RNA sequence: GUGAACCGGAUUGCCGUCAGGAAAUUAGGUGCGCUUAGCAGUAUUCCCCACGCUGUGGG
């Protein structure tokens, strides 16, 4: 049974915040830090904020935490504005004398009216990191790994990228989930996935990894840092230093490069249907033998065909958009498509509207035409 | 790529007469004269047959004007934007480059129906600076994809990269 | 609700909107250029249009001191003019847009009396803010800031922004831009020792055909002009006059672009909706037709395909159409898209005007 | 159940939203950079308009100071590269130099709708919450942000929606990696257009779809592929197929 | 249900007046498309039906 699940992080824009935003300066991270995943979890699952520290937060506090580097972000900067042409909150009350009712007591004979409201205007900087790609994979027991998997499966709440007008652009539980023993094998486990063929790609992914305390004792090491993510209450926050080390990893020695898998540019069909294949010469054949071999419009025997329209070129070709026509009107109707631009459609000898022009080109063919030339191709 | 090889060919073995009616029909469309899309059509319509990739007819028929008015001669390796970057230079860095480069950059707002004139006096200032070889196949491949960035993109970085030598 | 016109023209080659470099402006839409006439100009080429003479009562202008010093005949009110701008809180002068005879008479009357610099000040300031009952500041809107910096901190300043009811885009190309460089030499007229070359300079112009875009709103111009009514309906009649017959005063003298359009389709709605992306394809002339006539059957391809698709039935929408003698049909194959195909612009004024309410023409030539 | 709509709209030369400095809002993806109008511009300007005014609605659906707000709206992105120019403006006297900016830029944007904390915060009302869905599809299909609209009189109508019902969310901006090209034969929105297409033909390969077009003028997929589920002709017969789909219910 | 939840950078603006690319140039010198061919005095006329051991009728 697998022991450790897989999700993955991707998305136009994501930030992740740290300690160091206490006021309108809100700074990110350069990972996805662990109480980020702990809250998507929780809203995965469907816990209450109430609920979150009571025997549900240090239950999953409990697991290992690992990230993984595909490509990392560009550190990008939006400018935020609060409370345009409105009235904010603001937090004085007047003092109650007495300092014996105080909090609840005092909440009670709180009035919509009794608060005062200020227009202003409150400008904030938010910073977010552009085109970066995560995998977080949770080690803990197979029933809770289990459990998680099928909670991320079909989400109870909606799902965000740190902030919530961050959407997903790929699955979340798009990775099965699978038993290692250590997190450096199941981070090199999951492959690295390409976008379009020709495109930078980092030949070191930094990974991140939760400190392991060994034996007992074992002092923390001179390289690992500290960071304030690890949650214990959610409303209000409390939040938690925890230890933190960095490794590498090179790619194409333990991770593979998977392929395209797919198609990025668009673009239009194929025209150009080819008269030397022989669907076409077929399909010709039975369309000559259907107008018993005459002419559409002036009813002399018919050697060539027109396309009436062009929408399937070459390996399928049904023959009501062919006509039997002669030379004549076969190079009279050609005549008139060379400055057209109809591109799909073409010329209907069915359709009245176009005789009295193409007997007046026709009339100018047999005025003008030398059949010498044609003839002894110079 | 095959198919035009044999439609430059087949241009280079026009003689006179040929080369002087399609010189006549210069600034015009195909379909008014019949003799000029009967020749047209006999030096084109077996390639079509043949391959499928073979040039079309409004690029065929452009590139046709443009070999009868000048008559250079075919050879690898003469391409536009490189004759266009060896000759700039030698003009005063003042007056005369800005001028030359605005009617060489106005082929990038220009469709193909459009682009007779510009290319003859494009073709009639390397006639004026000496210069008799000129790479038609490489023009053909890039006409034909015209509407495409990368083509243009890859149109004036030749030019840069034979001016700065 | 509102009132939309649709416009069509095709103007000659000329230059009639230049950067500071002395090139047409030009714009990236759909992907490729186009030629682009701004705004500001065809609204200021309106405003300054013969056929909106009657209705220009109001500057926008920095020399006050000029226009108080005017109204006098001897009586030296410049430096002090001058002094109550200053400690008014425009100080580089600011740009004031309020109405003539208001600000003339009481600039007049007030900055004659022998008062204290800070009450006049505080009755200049007043009669600055109040004196929005003027045209153009209830098409074009108004915003003036007193500089604090430097403001006596005395007085106070009240409520002046006006709120603007007339939004119109930039023209914008229907096909490709393509770009044209002039060379020109001047001459000398008496022989002599001469130049060496001659210096050549350059000129840069261009040609298109243009799609512009007019809205109007109603009810904030009546709004803003106070009680009064006939009053907006005289200045939307006028205003279409106007646009329909009057151009950029670019470098006209040389290059004469008094071309007039082609056609105006005129629209009434509740929601404003322009029709510009008509022509994100670009236009490609083709044998048969004229570039003219492509462009007014894309922009009925649009109108066709909107009207049968956004198209609520307890709110539904009419409009007219017009073109010079009905030579170029909307709807070219069978769609009836307007239901009042006119000829004559008078007759759409007079259509427009019955649309809005009981008012004719000359009956509201006194306001 | 998520509702989660998909949404490509072209828009003329104007500047809906600036910065401090005043630049078009601009993000980066695809290893180029991209045009951006904010999500909290799209919330406050299709809220508190007038056409949107049509338990409490507006609480439940956006919220204000645990409200657990059910709708989510995303940063909207051009499916090209931006392309920012400056105009030089003079004033006049009538008796300097500045520079004003500007850019313009096809966007796609991403609506997502939860149902069931939609129907938890309407107190077990179950018609005022698909009233309340309804409401915001014709408010977003008809909003545009009010920005530098008196000068630049950007009112442009969309070309294409397709609404999905998935199991979980997840966008299609990934179909937007490669930046598109205009070609010859096509323009910018029925390339991008394509591109949403061989995305959505992708997935199920490797839901359903309700799907709209104007009067079906830029029609999904460039062939007979059943990518989407059913192709409609008007906004509100797209809104009533939706409402169909949530259940028995009439518009 | 995440340093997270609530969250428009908004209002103002004519690039308008000034200009000849101009003076002067023969594309002229030489060439046969030439030797050949009854729409008729025959000995099977591509297919089908009918009647006798060639005569009607349809392609
Ligand atoms: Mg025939």
């Amino acid at each position: 049974p697998p022991n450790t699940l897989f999700l993955r992080l991707e998305g136009a824009l994501q930030s992740w915040g740290s300690n160091e935003a206490k006021f309108a300066l809100r700074r990110t991270a350069d990972a996805p830090t662990k109480s980020g995943v702990l809250g998507l979890l929780c809203a995965a699952m469907g816990i209450g904020r109430a609920e979150a520290a009571d025997s549900w937060l240090p239950k999953l506090a409990n697991l290992r935490m690992g990230v993984r580097i595909d490509r990392p972000g560009i550190r990008w900067w939006d400018f935020h504005t609060v409370g345009a042409g409105q009235r904010m909150r603001m937090a004085e009350l007047k003092a109650p004398k007495k300092p014996s009712m105080v909090g609840a007591a005092l909440a009670e004979t709180l009035t919509p009216s009794k608060v005062k409201t200020r227009a202003e205007t409150l400008l904030s900087r938010r910073e977010y990191l552009a085109d970066a790609s995560f995998l977080v994979a949770l080690q803990g027991e197979p029933e809770l790994v289990a459990k998680l998997s099928a909670a991320l499966a079909k989400p109870v709440w909606a799902i965000y990228l740190g902030r919530k007008s961050c959407p997903p652009s790929r699955p979340v539980c798009e990775h099965p989930p699978g038993f290692y023993n250590t997190l450096e094998e199941a981070l090199s486990a999951v492959p690295l996935q390409k976008r379009w063929h020709n495109e930078p790609l980092p030949q070191i992914l930094p990974c991140v990894m939760d400190w392991i305390p060994g034996y007992d004792g074992e002092h923390a090491p001179d390289d690992a840092e500290i960071h304030y993510d690890l949650p214990v209450s959610f409303q209000p926050p409390r939040h938690l230093p925890r230890f933190v080390i960095r490794r590498e990893l090179v790619v194409g020695e333990d991770v593979q490069v998977s392929r395209e898998t797919g198609t990025s540019v668009w673009r239009p069909k194929g025209t150009r249907a080819d008269y030397n294949n022989s669907e076409y010469k077929k399909v010709r054949a039975e369309r000559l033998v259907m107008d018993h071999a005459a002419c559409m419009v002036c009813k002399a025997p018919a050697t060539t065909v027109q396309h009436v329209n062009y929408r399937r070129a070459g390996g399928k070709e049904i023959p009501e958009d062919l006509r039997a026509l002669c030379r004549l009107c076969h190079d009279a109707c050609t005549m008139l498509e060379y400055g057209s631009g109809m591109t799909t459609n073409r010329i209907d000898p069915c359709d009245p509207i176009w005789r009295e022009r193409i007997l007046a080109k026709r009339k100018e063919i047999v005025e003008f035409r030398s059949r010498g030339q044609r003839f002894r191709k110079m | 790529n095959r198919g035009t090889v044999d439609f430059i060919a087949s241009l280079e073995n026009l003689k006179e007469g040929d080369l002087g009616i399609l010189r006549k029909l210069r600034g015009a469309r195909l379909d008014e004269k019949l003799p000029g899309f009967d020749l047209f059509s006999a030096l084109w319509w077996p390639l079509r047959q043949k391959n499928q990739r073979a040039p079309k007819r409004e690029v065929a028929w452009l590139i046709a004007k443009l070999f009868a008015e000048f008559r250079f001669e075919q050879r690898e390796g003469a391409t536009l934007p490189i004759l266009m970057g060896g000759i700039c230079r030698k003009l005063e860095p003042k007056k005369e480059l800005p001028r030359v480069l605005a009617r060489f950059d106005q082929l990038a707002s220009l469709d193909i129906m459009q682009m007779e004139e510009p290319l003859s006096v494009i073709m009639g200032i390397l006639r004026k600076h000496q210069q008799v070889c000129l790479d038609w196949v490489g023009l053909t491949d890039v006409l034909s994809f015209w509407e495409q960035e990368p083509v243009k993109r890859e149109w004036s970085d030749s030019f840069i990269k034979a001016y700065k030598i | 609700m509102l009132i939309e016109i649709h416009m069509i023209q095709n103007h000659s080659p000329a230059n009639l909107n230049r950067d500071d470099l002395g090139a047409p402006k030009t714009c990236y839409f759909g992907g490729v250029l186009r030629s682009r006439i701004s705004s500001q100009c065809i609204k200021r080429s309106i405003r300054t249009s013969n056929d909106f003479k009657a209705l220009l009562g109001g500057v926008r202008t920095r020399r006050l001191a000029d226009l108080i010093q005017q109204e006098a005949g001897e009586t030296e009110c410049w430096k002090k003019a001058q002094e109550i701008l200053n400690k008014c809180g425009f100080k580089t002068k600011m740009l004031v847009f309020m109405s003539k005879d208001k600000i003339k008479d009481l600039a007049r009357i007030v900055l004659d009396n022998s008062l204290g610099l800070t009450e006049a000040a505080q009755q200049v300031a007043n009669v600055i803010a109040q004196a929005t009952l003027a045209p153009d500041i209830a098409l074009c809107g108004r915003m003036l800031e007193p500089n604090d910096k430097d403001k006596d901190k005395k007085v106070k300043w009240s409520n002046t922004t006006v709120e603007a009811a007339l939004q119109v885009a930039h023209a914008i190309s229907t096909h490709i831009a393509r770009p044209e460089i002039d060379y020109f030499v001047a001459a000398d007229d008496v022989p002599g020792e001469d130049a060496g070359a001659g210096h050549i300079g350059e000129s840069m112009f261009a040609s298109a055909c243009f799609y512009k875009y007019f809205s109007i709103d109603w009810e904030q111009l009546v709004k803003n002009l106070k009680g009064d009514t006939n009053l907006a309906a005289h200045t939307v009649g006028a205003f279409l006059l106007a646009a329909a017959k009057t151009n950029p005063s670019g470098k006209q003298n040389s290059f004469a672009a008094h071309n007039y359009p082609d056609g105006i389709l005129v629209e009434f709605k509740n929601s404003p909706i322009s029709y510009a992306n008509a022509f994100v394809r670009p236009v490609s002339v083709v044998k048969e037709s004229d570039l003219v006539e492509q462009s007014i059957g894309q922009l009925s391809n649009y109108v066709n395909d909107i009207r049968l698709g956004y198209y609520d039935e307890q709110s539904p929408v009419i409009g007219f159409w017009f073109s010079p003698n009905n030579r170029y049909p909307l709807g070219y194959k069978h769609s009836k898209l307007a239901s009042r195909n006119i000829g004559n612009l008078n007759e759409l004024v007079g259509a427009v005007l019955d649309y809005i309410g009981g008012f004719k023409w000359e009956e509201v030539q006194k306001s």
